[PDB]
């Protein structure tokens, strides 16, 4: 669905700019208090217009750290392989530089799974203010 | 999309069972395979629990010596720990004691802790017996259970007791 996410991404550019070119016209036509028919049709379109980009940025929420959690998910199972095969060589067949490179390989997994910790409490303090 | 969000932790002696309890419980399957963790590893699964929605992130410690600084840093922030070891392995039973030592030195004061006497499948090789492991944790105030990640023997109830401790203690 990567290609939903650029879809309504310009989704959000059309709905933010028919909603600035409303509510210029909302506040003129209240201020000077021109039309009451058109103050009608142009507060439940606004109405509409608020509730509609809301609906889409949450959507564009979940599905931001879904692709970030999937991306995550692939790297830190690629690189736990690599760790997994550099740690059954034995200790005296790799260099030094090479044992102090799967000490970073280990410090740069470690990273990955609070990289991914992090995606569960921003997800979390996202629902009690939802 | 959920409720709550508990936080589980699985420690013990490398082989006794940790990775594969919860790959029995997150993934309904079991493997034959001995892949060690490396480092820390976290999975998630949301239960239907009493009518109630509970994604468990559990974290699966490797059991090694060589990654136990790794692992000592998420005890803090744990609300449920288990301890596990091996009906088969006399030595991973012993070791419990210093796990439990390893818990209330770094972890949270209510964590709410239960041992898990895992390959309860292996009746042939048992070393430790179900009466031992049930007086443990009677003396530690805790719950037991003997389970079998292989044989899918109490697992689901393990998690789903230990998130029932947690969501009374709630109320
Ligand atoms: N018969 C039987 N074998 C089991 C059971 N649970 C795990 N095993 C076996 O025991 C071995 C170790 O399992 P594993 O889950 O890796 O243990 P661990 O505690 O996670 N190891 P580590 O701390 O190094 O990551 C594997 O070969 C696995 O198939 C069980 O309930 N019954
Ligand atoms: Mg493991």
């Amino acid at each position: 669905v990567v290609g939903e996410l650029a879809a309504l991404e310009n989704e959000q550019k059309q709905i933010d700019t028919r909603a600035a070119l409303v509510e210029k016209r909302l506040r003129y036509l209240m201020d000077t208090g021109r039309n009451t028919e058109e103050e009608e049709a142009m507060m439940q379109e606004w109405a509409m217009l608020v509730n509609k980009k809301n609906a889409l940025i949450r959507r564009m929420n979940q599905l931001s750290l879904l692709e970030k959690e999937h991306d995550l998910e692939r790297r830190y199972e690629l690189l736990n392989r690599e760790l997994r095969a550099m740690l059954a060589i034995e200790d005296w067949q790799k260099t030094e530089a090479q044992k102090r490179r799967e000490q970073l390989l280990l410090d740069e997994l470690v990273a990955l799974v609070n990289k991914r910790d992090a995606l569960v409490r921003d997800l979390d303090a996202q629902e009690k203010q939802a | 999309t959920y409720d709550y969000l508990f936080k589980l932790l699985l420690i013990g002696d490398s082989g006794v069972g940790k990775t594969c309890v919860l790959f029995r419980f997150s993934e309904d399957a079991f493997n034959s395979t001995f892949i060690s963790t490396i480092g820390i590893d976290f999975k998630i699964r949301t239960i239907e629990l009493d009518g109630k929605r509970i994604k468990l992130q559990i974290w699966d410690t490797a059991g090694q010596e060589r990654f136990r600084t790794i692992t000592t840093a998420y005890y803090r922030g744990a609300m449920g720990i288990m301890l596990v070891y091996d009906i088969t392995n006399e030595k991973s039973f012993d070791n419990i004691r210093n796990w439990i030592r390893n818990i209330e030195e770094h972890a949270s004061a209510d964590v709410e802790k239960m041992i898990l006497g895992n390959k309860c499948d292996v009746n042939d090789k048992r070393q430790v017996s179900k009466e031992r492991g049930e007086k443990l944790a009677l003396d530690y105030g805790i719950k037991f259970m003997e389970t079998s990640a292989k044989a899918n023997i109490n697992v689901e109830n393990a998690f789903f007791t230990l998130a029932r401790d947690i969501k009374a203690k709630m109320d």
